[PDB]
């Protein structure tokens, strides 16, 4: 649903009303629907514009004081419908545009205030080197593990644990200070998952991989590796489980957790390709 | 903005 | 390991071939191992029954067979020192191959055995512009 | 819109050792007698449809 | 040590027994998995021309 | 032997590291002729500083 | 069972192993696919002949089409009851032969090492 | 500057208090065996 700078401001300013009568076919139909808005700072743009040219008093920052209900209104159609009305869906993933940061601002603050968790998004980890740059301590889920497969509860815990401390002391670690082994341990599987979690673009991955690479991140089979190798340790092991292991990968999207069974296979499979290959460590 | 400059010049 | 046999007699080793198992302990952990009474008889085989000692309570094995046996321990024992050593006992396997060979046969054997009951094709109707239309 | 087997996306055997040269010689022979046959049981029949 | 050297290497070679078992089976399942794919067979060609 | 004498606090200045480029400039002369060289040191910076 | 032979294999004994492998995988990938959904497709005439208004090829083309079925059922119902296979069997039975002495030779190795630790123990 | 001092405050409190409590790990059960369960 294009509504471009060139299209009127009332076309913009009804592009995501548009997308979400689309969507409620889905919704209401038992079916599940995904809605992307982007440029959601254009709409308050277009309202602005339109009170304006319309004589109608504006707010703060110039914007009316109906910007809540206008994106009340919006967000509110998203919804998880009962056995009875279906059981059908509408996830949305709204996207803003900061200006140096500020979401101190009042659109930003508006939509955080009505959303169920944050993707804060940052160019000096952008430009570090983290792509994508996304700050896992300010961005949360207030649904959190419930959307989330057993698999990769089980895994997930522990990274955020690990990563939690690394961001802790990483900082004061920097200064060129010499620590213990129990706190060297911290930072390199910090490290290791900081280097694991980047991605290159338009290269998606399932689950059941996901859930192999960040075993193979957190029981300990990068510590001892280079930072900078990961980036093909990542590959390697992506192509030899898909070739040689896909039936691990057919259990765990079936099954949807890691039996006893399942964990031995996935320790073998990886001695096996460490095995096989050689890095830097 | 302010509240940064504020915190900046506390902390110096 | 010394080559002092004790003899299976009761007299000396009481309830020697009772139960169809023998039982040791291992090292200063004290493992426990179980072996086949039959493993143990081959033994008696290169027993020889001239010499007795430690009061005539333990025969000697044959010099061949019982350094067959020490060199299969010290096999083992320098493997196990090794970082190098094999993943099995076993000889150089080579049937793989023909495994693969036979696997992609049957399969081909298949696919056009198939095609022979999938393809009688006893006529077929065509439209034709001007004459089946 | 017909939908007859392509027989050529069979595939005939590849050698890895000397011992099975008995074996994959026999099928790929075979294959190529069964290619031709029911190559001619089909383009006969295209005719035969064709008169 | 040589005692406990000697155990855990025959320890680590008692799995070898079962390399034999496992190949009898070969001529067993195949014999049927070949059987139970030339059906599969059948039915992609059905499903091919259906959707053509 | 190489014995450097350096601190543990920071803030002090340039003092280590004008001893670390002292000792770095002596190892490097001295590893040429083919004298091997040992480092003792004092402090956590001097380690901090020769370690990679 | 046979799949859980890998451990067994040598470098020099590898790409024919996966060969191996990978066809099976292959025929697994079809016959699962195959046999899932069992037969949703099974298409409707009644519909087609009222929604078109040719209905002069649509005959021949339904013609052809219970022509086809009906051969392919066919086959289907012969197949669903030699010597070619037995020139590879027989290499099979020779593998087993083969494989049957190395784990012969590495029981006698492990009975000399048990018997080693008997003799040492007592 | 701000999140500079607070994350070196945070990670430098963090490691010597980590050094402490496992010293006071080591030393706790011999002067307060009363906790020991290896005496119940």
């Amino acid at each position: 649903v294009a509504a471009t700078a060139s299209e009127a401001a009332p076309l913009q300013f009804l592009a995501p009303y548009s997308g979400c009568a689309m969507g409620e076919w889905f919704r209401d139909s038992g079916r599940h629907c995904v809605i992307i808005y982007d440029d959601l700072s254009k709409q308050a743009t277009a309202y602005r514009q339109m009170s304006l040219l319309l004589r109608r008093p504006p707010g703060r920052e110039a914007y009316p004081g109906d910007v809540f209900y206008l994106h009340s209104r919006l967000l509110e159609r998203a919804a998880k419908m009962g056995d009875k009305s279906g059981g059908g869906s509408l996830t949305a993933l709204p996207v803003i545009e900061t200006q140096a940061g500020d979401v101190s601002a009042y659109i930003p603050t508006n939509v955080i205030s009505i959303t169920d968790g944050q993707i804060f998004l940052e160019t000096e980890l952008f430009y570090k080197g983290i792509r994508p740059a996304i700050n896992v301590g300010l961005s949360v889920s207030r649904v959190g593990s419930a959307a989330q497969v057993k698999a990769m509860k089980q895994v997930a815990g522990t990274m955020k644990l690990e990563l939690a401390q690394y961001r802790e002391v990483a900082a004061f670690a920097q200064f060129g200070s010499d620590l213990d082994a129990s706190t060297r341990q911290l930072l390199t599987r910090g490290t290791a998952l900081t280097e694991l979690l980047k991605q290159r673009q338009y290269s998606p991955m399932k689950n059941s991989v996901q859930v192999c690479v960040l075993y193979c991140g957190v029981k300990g089979y990068l510590d001892p590796l280079d930072p900078k190798e990961i980036s093909r340790f990542e590959s390697l092991f992506i192509d030899y489980i898909n070739a040689n292991h896909q039936d691990i990968l057919k259990t765990i999207e079936t099954e949807k957790e890691l039996s006893e069974k399942t964990e031995a296979k996935l320790r073998a499979a990886v001695d096996e390709f460490v095995a096989m290959n050689e890095f830097k460590k | 903005d302010l509240k940064i400059v504020a915190a900046r010049m506390k902390s110096v | 390991m010394l080559n002092f046999i004790p003899k299976r007699c009761p007299s000396v080793s009481l309830l020697f071939g009772k139960r169809p198992v023998q039982r040791i302990e291992v090292g200063q952990a004290r493992h426990q191992l179980e072996i086949p009474v039959e493993t143990i008889e081959k033994i008696y085989e290169g027993v020889d029954s001239r010499l007795e000692y430690h009061n005539k309570d333990y025969n000697a094995m044959k010099w061949k067979d019982f350094m067959k046996l020490k060199l299969d321990a010290y096999h083992l024992l320098e493997a196990s020192q090794s970082e190098t050593a094999a993943k099995s006992a076993l000889s150089d396997l080579n049937w793989f191959s023909d495994l693969a060979d036979i696997y992609s046969g049957q399969q081909t054997m298949a696919e056009m055995d198939v095609a022979l009951k999938a393809q009688g094709e006893q006529k077929l109707s065509y439209p034709i512009q001007g004459k089946n239309i | 819109g017909f939908e007859t087997i392509h027989e050529n996306s069979i595939k005939p055997v590849a050698p890895l050792s000397e011992n099975s040269k008995g074996f994959v010689e026999f099928v790929n022979t075979q294959l190529e007698i069964t290619k031709a046959k029911l190559r001619n049981a089909r383009l006969t029949a295209f005719a035969h449809a064709f008169v | 040590m040589g005692e406990e050297s000697v155990y855990k290497q025959m320890k680590k070679y008692a799995t070898d027994t079962k390399c034999l078992d496992y190949l009898s089976t070969f001529r067993t399942e195949v014999e049927d998995q070949i059987a139970n794919y030339k059906v599969a067979l059948v039915s992609q060609m059905r499903r091919q021309l259906t959707e053509r | 032997a190489v014995l450097a004498l350096s601190s543990d606090k920071g803030l002090c200045g340039g003092v280590n590291s004008f001893v670390a480029k002292q000792a770095r400039i002596v190892i490097k002369e001295n590893e040429m002729a083919g004298n091997a060289v040992q480092v003792y040191g004092v402090g956590d910076k001097i380690r901090s500083a020769l370690q990679r | 069972s046979w799949m859980s032979l890998a451990p067994f294999v040598a470098p020099n004994n590898a790409a024919a192993w996966r060969k191996l492998r990978d066809g099976a995988q292959e025929v697994q990938t079809v016959i699962e696919r195959q046999s899932t959904p069992g037969k949703p497709q099974q298409i409707d005439w009644a519909k087609w002949e009222s929604q078109i208004a040719h209905k002069d090829i649509l005959n021949c083309l339904k013609t052809f089409y219970t022509n086809q079925v009906q051969i392919l059922d066919r086959a289907l119902g012969a197949l669903e009851t030699c010597e070619g296979a037995e020139k590879g069997w027989a290499l099979f039975d020779a593998a087993l032969s083969a494989c049957a002495k190395s784990v012969e030779k590495s029981e006698e190795l492990l009975s000399n090492g048990a018997r080693a630790l008997w003799v040492s123990c007592s | 500057s701000v999140k500079f001092m607070d994350q070196k405050r945070s990670g430098e409190e963090t490691v010597y208090f980590k050094k402490e409590d496992e010293a006071l790990l080591r030393n706790l059960l011999a002067n307060h065996p009363e906790y020991d369960p290896k005496y119940s």
